[PDB]
């Protein structure tokens, strides 16, 4: 938003195999840098084996 | 201090444009 | 450990500002620069014995 650039999080172990299991919990804000340029594409860094 | 050297050119605030293509080349 | 890192921009070219952020290990890179990225672009863990 405007040239920054907002970054929330939460971790939680979990037991369900496949997906989110329910219940409800909130991201924190952790950090909102000041990145100046426009973004309509973006891409995954993986780990490969 | 200050007298080619400095140069200038819809955007939202707060952006950079660092692309130099043409806009035919202008 | 697998998921580490994103990529953000418009083009995703060297043509148009770009940001990365790296996951990597014991540290994270954030970085926004004219990059010219793969066209399969990732992260490789090798094992050592």
């Amino acid at each position: 938003i405007d040239g920054y650039f907002k970054i929330y999080s939460k971790h939680t172990p979990i037991n369900l195999v496949r997906d989110l299991p329910q219940g409800f919990s909130a991201l924190e804000p952790l950090v909102d840098l000041p990145i100046g340029i426009n973004i309509t594409r973006f891409q995954t860094l993986l780990a490969l084996h | 201090l200050d007298s080619y050297n400095y140069l200038y050119r819809n955007l939202k605030p707060f952006e950079r444009d660092i692309s130099t293509e043409i806009y035919n080349c202008y | 450990n697998i998921i580490r890192g994103w990529i953000f921009g418009t083009t995703l070219d060297s043509k148009t500002q770009s940001l990365l952020i790296v996951n990597n290990a014991t540290n994270v890179v954030i970085k926004v620069c004219e990059f010219q990225f793969c066209n399969d672009p990732f992260l490789g863990v090798y094992y050592h014995k």
